[PDB]
């Protein structure tokens, strides 16, 4: 609604995420690349002591 | 091989495609891939070793994966995954300068330097993906024993040879009748030059054939054949046959008559092209016969019928010939052509280092005498070569 | 057409990447495509063959899809995949040479083989993707009307020609002003000889002039022009026009002098080249046109003013020359090259099983006479059968 | 550079992708990358120029993005792709074709088109995607003043040049000793001849010695040596140096004796090869030095004895030749070469649109007058328009 996008159709067992397919859809820099982020923010396996 | 391979084709595609800007979506599948090859490396010792002039050198693998975090590639991205390449390639480039070096006469196909040998470990297997190139993929297929083929431009399949053959001859050489030939690379000069201009032959013709045995099975090649050999149609001195003294030619040329090209494979014919110049394609042979006859001419002008009197001595020797060019075709089996660069990579990479002649290749990587005894062990060592050049070359 | 190469694309990318250990992130686009290749294939009932010696062969396709989830491929997933992929492999390959054995006058471009015209239903169009090569490239690409350019390494653009025309002659054939020329795949030697060296030329200058003229228009043409020409430069005993006697040639090569070399186009001069040797460039042109002039010596040494008497008899005959070599050029149509194979596997493909000649081409493929009466007809088909071979090349 | 080749890369990737039925799984990181190029190209006039006869052209970009939620490629959506893609890719030739018609003195290498310096600003940085063309790859090396390499098959490295010296003369020009050459593109064709046959000389041997020092270093290089020189062994009548006279040359060939190729790099030796003939490699060098001997021949069979006498006058001249080609190469530099088109392409865009003689390259875009002054800045700027020309040849 902000950029004035119809409304995301998202189908209940989609192999990617509503943000996911946000990040290829909108324009904006700044909202894309906070899309981006929260769809590869990940914990970092690693074995400490 | 596989393997190693896909390590470079790894590097090649992080280095093409990890670049300034680039939305993270061009470059997933790629970094999925890299971050792989990192996890499948680390923890792993390698030595790239000290035959000949190589340095000894260790490698050790403790990298952390590449990020998945920018939409698009920053400066910063670039730089880390520049660093981490940097440090593959050059593993990479030292464990095919190490493989290239070696030779077995056993099993010369088999991986030769200890870290190919090391990377033919099922736990490396992970690192495995697209086999798209001609020479990783001839390689795949001849480990499935599967139909391989190597398109050439031009290969150089023919020893070097100048040579001559006297049908008739004497001490004096004079009235003298035979061939002589240049088979050089994908080019054949043939000349049949007889000194009495066929005066004394059964039909007025004088018959020469040329063999030249292939030493590997040439397939869909194409071959421009042309009347004249402008290599021996100009004077000459030729030293005799053992080197004892020199005789003189003197060339005239003739038109060849009934030109004959015949392909042949296992001894029977495949192509057969007469009174045919220009392009001719043989699709699949081992062998070329090319016959050919001075006939002498029924008719002359006054000039012609002084050239050629009916006894000797002879000044003007009638002399025909036939040139054989292989532009394309494809074999089963690796060859040097002119437009790939694996034997040059392998000999200069050989030469650099100074590495001792082994027992498979002649001692300089000398492409003369690598075809001329072009054995099955030679061809494997050879095949594992340049595989190992194409794969170098991808990087280097 | 694209199907066709849709169905090899994806049989190659199959073949290449689908590989042990390789994770599923590099092939599950291709996984994607491989399925719907199926998909669109199944339930379907092809026959190639039955032209010639060409087997008749049956093929149908209920193959499932590769759903397994996975990873890194293992095994199990690339024999399932090998399983398929061969079975498809054989039907395209077996299709490219049923239509690469077929030809006709009308409609040479559209699908000649019965599998091919079942692949150009609307039913298929679903396999189509990525048509990156240059040859289904510029099939496309003119099937938009837009401008197509086959690129060519030496193209085979001038048919086989060694032929001569006497300006000055006589029966005796011992005062000769004439042109001697081979113009040879991608070579054009020409040589203007006069055996009187212009001694009562106006001037004392001898003008020749030889136009060649190109089936088809080359563009972006790189040439190497050299002064001399090597073929015309040696002794020869040469046939009469009619056949009838031999005369006789006795070159002493003189540099060309006035050389021009003019590439037209419509008969308007696109370049123009004067005194220049080496490399140059012919941007656009249908027709060469190359004018060189032997210029008498106005001051010679003894040696050289004895070769040159005042009247008959004629011994040393003033030959100049010039040899000009297309190393690259563009053409819109499909040509042979030195580089390519799709003419030679084309002609072996028709050799192997015995194709009779039919009402397009020359019997063999002859490439002269294919060349020489280069047919709107003749291109379509050609167009067709090299697409095809390039398909089939990619699987065989 | 990097943003006008991804500009051209996505052009070329969706012309052979976005084809109808296609699964939009094939396209969609293509998708991606092309809606990208439209949001950042969007609002932004750009202008080719009016140099010379290139007409001054100005390009608006408002178009529509590429749609995403079709499972197959449709009709409608391969035409609405193929507008936006010819607008796009004519914008780029006419860039190409401005950028290549520009040179200058100072920063050859950077962007002298307006398009192009607009190109090179940050807001189009993230256009930039996969640079895996040899070109661009070494274009981005040399950016980052990395080793850069440039496969040649048969690379233009040496400038035409057709001369002789003579190291002994006489104004009656008939006992002449000294060398023929002809420096063609990869071909060096030289010939030492003696007319007394080195009667008096010290050993009844002659030395001769060619140095060809190429305008830049050569690796990985593939040469094919032969034993003789084609071009200088028929009867000639030559200029002399001063051309107020000309003299008669009536070759007779004998076998070179001693015949040792060095390439060196810098002066120093690299590669030696003693009687060597057929392919060798010169892995590195930037100056080749071929010696040879004229050996007048101890054992003579009357013929040949009759031909060289022991004093003047001399009818048959002793002449001994080396053949050297380059049939592939590395350069870190660009060059013509037999295969590629750059240069081709550059000199004809030039040509077409009448572009003036700028203050860098010579005139006509001549090849030999280039290479012989190969300097820095011939350098960046021919990297540079050669480098626009490959990206212009991936779409026209
Ligand atoms: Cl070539
Ligand atoms: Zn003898
Ligand atoms: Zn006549
Ligand atoms: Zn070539
Ligand atoms: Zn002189």
């Amino acid at each position: 609604p902000a950029f004035g996008m119809q409304r995301m159709h998202y189908r209940n067992g989609d192999p990617q995420t509503p943000f996911q397919i946000a990040e290829q859809q909108i324009q904006n820099f700044q909202v894309a690349n906070w899309l981006h982020f929260v769809n590869n923010n990940q914990f970092r396996q690693v074995v400490i002591d | 091989m596989d393997v190693l391979y896909s390590l470079s084709k790894t590097l090649k595609d992080a280095r093409d495609k990890i670049v300034e800007g680039t939305l993270y979506s061009n470059v997933s599948d790629l970094i999925q891939q890299f971050n792989q090859m990192i996890i499948t490396m680390n923890g792993n010792e390698f030595q790239t070793g000290g035959i000949g002039n190589l340095p000894i050198r260790n490698w050790n693998f403790d990298f952390g994966l590449l990020g998945t975090t920018l939409l698009n590639l920053d400066a910063n991205y670039v730089e880390t995954a520049r660093n981490t390449i940097d440090y593959f390639v050059d593993f990479v480039d030292n464990v095919c300068m190490d493989e290239m070096v070696r030779e077995s006469q056993r099993n010369g196909i088999a991986p030769q330097s200890d870290s190919l040998r090391k990377l033919s470990g099922i736990k490396f297997k992970r690192i495995n993906f697209d086999n798209s190139s001609e020479y990783i993929e001839n390689w795949n297929l001849q480990n499935r024993r599967q139909r391989t083929g190597f398109t050439f431009h031009k290969p150089n399949i023919f020893p070097y040879s100048a040579s001559f053959t006297l049908n008739r001859s004497q001490p004096a050489h004079d009235n003298l009748m035979g061939t002589m030939w240049l088979n050089a690379g994908s080019e054949i000069q043939v000349a049949g030059f007889d000194y009495s201009c066929a005066i004394n032959a059964p039909a007025n013709i004088q018959q020469f054939e040329h063999i030249v045995q292939l030493r590997r099975v040439l397939t869909t090649a194409t071959i421009t054949l042309l009347p004249d050999a402008e290599r021996f149609s100009f004077p000459r001195v030729i030293n005799s046959a053992d080197g004892a003294t020199t005789w003189y030619f003197n060339p005239v040329i003739l038109r060849p008559n009934n030109v004959e090209v015949e392909f042949l494979l296992n001894g029977q014919i495949i192509n057969t092209y007469q009174a045919r110049f220009g392009t001719i394609i043989a699709r699949n042979f081992d062998t070329i016969r090319l016959s050919f006859q001075l006939m002498r001419p029924p008719n002359m002008t006054p000039a012609v019928a002084a050239l050629f009197p009916n006894a000797q001595p002879f000044e003007h020797h009638a002399t025909v010939g036939l040139t054989l060019r292989i532009e394309s075709a494809v074999c089963e089996s690796v060859l040097a052509d002119a437009s790939k660069t694996m034997l040059a990579n392998v000999t200069s990479v050989r030469q650099e280092y100074a590495i001792p002649v082994g027992p498979v290749f002649p001692p300089g990587m000398n492409w003369t005498d690598l075809i001329t005894n072009y054995s099955p062990s030679r061809e494997d060592n050879l095949q594992r070569v340049f595989t190992v050049a194409s794969i170098r070359s991808m990087l280097v």
